[PDB]
């Protein structure tokens, strides 16, 4: 066996930026990794393809995954509406960390965030489940379209996504 | 604040 690899082809107002690939830590957080994997292939009939990164804060993170309401109040998991925090084994140690956004204890859905810096104050509150494997330069380019309060200057969308491995 | 919530944004 081996951990799954998923990719996102990022676009800015429709123009292709590039591909970001992530390794999902299925060995430590199997349920959380599977949720993200399935949402990336779209195999349950809904998923990330075509959704946007609605909140980008330079020097902090890029947030996305709201494919239902597209504004941060929506989205859902492949297990129903929301699911528990699997475990807090992994930490937000640096840029490239993939972690679950939430609304408090045990409220994981589909929203996630890619760290562009170490964000240790989120340790034990947000479930870390993967990391950027390739394309960190693409995430950095995305960061340039963010702002202090999170509002993006241009539309950053997941033009395509799926599983590589 | 620098939080990543889904719904009600805090400080």
């Amino acid at each position: 066996m081996v951990n799954p690899t998923v990719f996102f082809d990022i676009a800015v107002d429709g123009e292709p930026l590039g591909r970001v690939s992530f390794e999902l830590f299925a060995d430590k957080v199997p349920k959380t990794a599977e949720n993200f994997r399935a949402l990336s292939t779209g195999e349950k009939g809904f998923g990330y393809k075509g959704s946007c990164f609605h909140r980008i804060i330079p020097g902090f993170m890029c947030q996305g995954g709201d494919f239902t309401r597209h504004n941060g109040t929506g989205g859902k998991s492949i297990y129903g509406e929301k699911f528990e925090d699997e475990n807090f084994i992994l930490k937000h140690t640096g840029p490239g960390i993939l972690s679950m956004a939430n609304a408090g204890p045990n409220t994981n859905g589909s929203q996630f965030f890619i760290c562009t810096a170490k964000t240790e104050w989120l340790d034990g509150k947000h479930v870390v489940f993967g990391k950027v494997k390739e394309g960190m330069n693409i995430v950095e380019a995305m960061e340039r379209f963010g702002s202090r309060n999170g509002k993006t200057s241009k539309k950053i969308t997941i033009a395509d996504c799926g599983q590589l491995e | 604040v620098l939080l990543v919530t889904t719904g009600l944004l805090l400080a």
